[PDB]
Order: C-alpha cells, then structure tokens, then sequence
C-alpha cells in the first residue's frame, strides 16, 4: 500500500566445474549413463501439505 | 584402477569407510 | 494393408529395455 | 520381431471408421 516495490534489472546464472581430467571425466559420464545406477533424492520434508 | 585418484597417507591409499549413504527426512 | 516393421534392437527409459525400430 | 502396425482409427462399432480420400487442397479464387 505504501512502500514501492523492488526492480529487476539483470539475472545470471553462474555455474562453477571442478575441473577434472578428461581422462576420468569420460569414465565418470560413462558410468553414470549407465542405467543400474542412477541420482535419486528426496524432498526432506516429505509431506503431503493440506 | 580407481586407487590412483585417492590421496596417499604413505604407501597406501587414503580409501575405505563405505558410507556412500543418503538419509534424510523429518522422521 | 500393412506397411510397417515392428523390429527390436535387443530416448531410452529405465524401467523398461524393450526399444523397437519402425521401417517405412 | 517385423510385426506390422496399422492406424488405430477412432471406432464406429467394430469397424475403424477410417475416412474418404479429403486430400484436397484447391482454393482457387477463380
């Protein structure tokens, strides 16, 4: 009501690598392609909210 | 084969402690 | 009529290995 | 496996209710 509001002017989006040989990258991608293993997490929460 | 990446604590590899875990929820 | 190819080659998914090709 | 596949063709009772030849794409003002 009173107050004004914020502004955007500019976003970016920074991404740091660790920077690892590409020797072992290659090997490190080909496993994780795989498709026994494979990333999975959970919400901590994990709730469903009403 | 994957030993040569682990840093040396002498003449052994700094490997072990298989605690490749994930647990965590509010409970 | 029929004018396909059904073949399988044993993107993809993980919860199942069936893939098939199709020939026009 | 070299099964062939068909077109599924939303069914009017037991038959597929395929279509006539509409193919058509004459405007032509004339």
């Amino acid at each position: 009501v009173d107050g004004a509001s914020v502004r955007f002017d500019s976003v970016n989006l920074y991404a740091t690598f660790f920077p690892m040989a590409h020797n072992t990258a290659s090997t490190l991608e080909a496993m994780l392609r795989n498709d026994t293993h494979d990333q999975s997490f959970n919400d901590y929460l994990s709730a469903a909210n009403m | 084969n994957f030993a040569s990446l682990a840093p040396r604590h002498g003449t052994r590899p700094f490997m072990g402690t298989w605690n490749e875990i994930g647990t965590s929820q509010l409970n | 009529v029929s004018s396909s190819i059904g073949l399988r080659p044993d993107g993809r998914s993980s919860f199942t290995p069936n893939q098939a090709y199709l020939t026009l």
